[PDB]
């Protein structure tokens, strides 16, 4: 009844250990072997990649993360007014410093300026909630006009 | 007979100040809570990027941004109705009570 | 003692298979009913199908 009881035991452990094992082979292939898009499965913050290191009975990643810091308080728009048309961004969103309006990426903040280039245009002003007038360069135009 | 039962360590209105958090993390900043500090953003355009997530162009949320908001406004209205009539919805957590 | 001690081992052997099926009903989601970006998930190689 003893060794029944150990044995027992000892079984219900393995398949923790096991779930375990299964986990961290999971990490390996995904975080290790790849980069991953799956939120705090490899570490807090964006992952980068992770470098497994062994230890008794067990493994240890090293995972590398980008964690944002030094956020700037801005004001956005969805949308951008020209000549009738909305503009959206085609990556990143609408920032402002106050008097002028910037496209920057979503993740850090590298501010340029709003063109034809880095807007798609999808119907008119009339629809969108909250859209905002600003000038958008249209980078041929001084190419002919010049 | 020696049957005792032991409290856990969260209590119920801890428990719902957690999801109060994850949901007020959600709702003022997107997924940006979980990377780090919770950047703030309005959540139509945090709409607009979880639609550019799953591949339909953020114009196709802000040109119909009243009818995605009336979807998912009926949507939680018909949650309380689901819960509120069926029990057995909770199928799961009283399972494991039972 | 030896039915509780087939029926123990039963026990534990569903919970095992079960972890494999809740893996088999992932791995239709991800990999056939989807792409899987996820690395060596469905396979070694880039995943198509
Ligand atoms: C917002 O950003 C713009 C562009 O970076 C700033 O405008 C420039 O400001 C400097 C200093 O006054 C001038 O030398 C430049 O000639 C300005 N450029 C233009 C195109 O006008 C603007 O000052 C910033 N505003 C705030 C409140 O930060
Ligand atoms: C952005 O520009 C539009 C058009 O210039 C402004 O809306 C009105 O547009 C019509 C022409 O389509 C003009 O006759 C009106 O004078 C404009 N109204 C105003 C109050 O200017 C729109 O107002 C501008 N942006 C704002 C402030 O929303
Ligand atoms: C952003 O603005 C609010 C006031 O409107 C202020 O309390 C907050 O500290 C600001 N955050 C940053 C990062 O500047
Ligand atoms: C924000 O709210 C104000 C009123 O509080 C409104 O005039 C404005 O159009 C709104 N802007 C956006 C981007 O929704």
């Amino acid at each position: 009844q003893s060794l029944q009881t150990y044995v027992t035991q000892q079984l219900i452990r393995a398949a923790e250990i096991r779930a375990s094992a299964n986990l961290a082979a999971t990490k390996m292939s995904e975080c290790v072997l790849g980069q991953s898009k799956r939120v705090d499965f490899c570490g807090k913050g964006y992952h980068l990649m992770s470098f497994p290191q062994s230890a008794p009975h067990g493994v240890v990643f090293l995972h590398v993360t980008y964690v944002p810091a030094q956020e700037k308080n801005f004001t956005t728009a969805p949308a951008i007014c020209h000549d009738g048309k909305a503009h959206f961004p085609r990556e990143g969103v609408f920032v402002s410093n106050g008097t002028h309006w910037f496209v920057t990426q979503r993740n850090f903040y590298e501010p340029q300026i709003i063109t034809t280039d880095n807007t798609f245009v999808s119907g008119n002003c009339d629809v969108v909630i909250g859209i905002v007038n600003n000038t958008v360069y249209d980078p041929l135009q001084p190419e002919l006009d010049s | 007979n020696g049957l005792t039962v032991l409290p856990p360590l969260l209590t119920d209105e801890m428990i719902a100040q957690y999801t109060s958090a994850l949901l007020a993390g959600t709702i003022t900043s997107g997924w940006t809570f979980g990377a780090g500090a919770a950047l703030q953003i309005p959540f139509a355009m945090q709409m607009a990027y979880r639609f550019n997530g799953i591949g339909v162009t953020q114009n196709v949320l802000y040109e119909n941004q009243k009818l995605i908001a009336n979807q998912f406004n009926s949507a939680i209205g018909k949650i309380q109705d689901s819960l509120s009539s069926t029990a057995s919805a909770l199928g799961k957590l009283q399972d494991v009570v039972n």
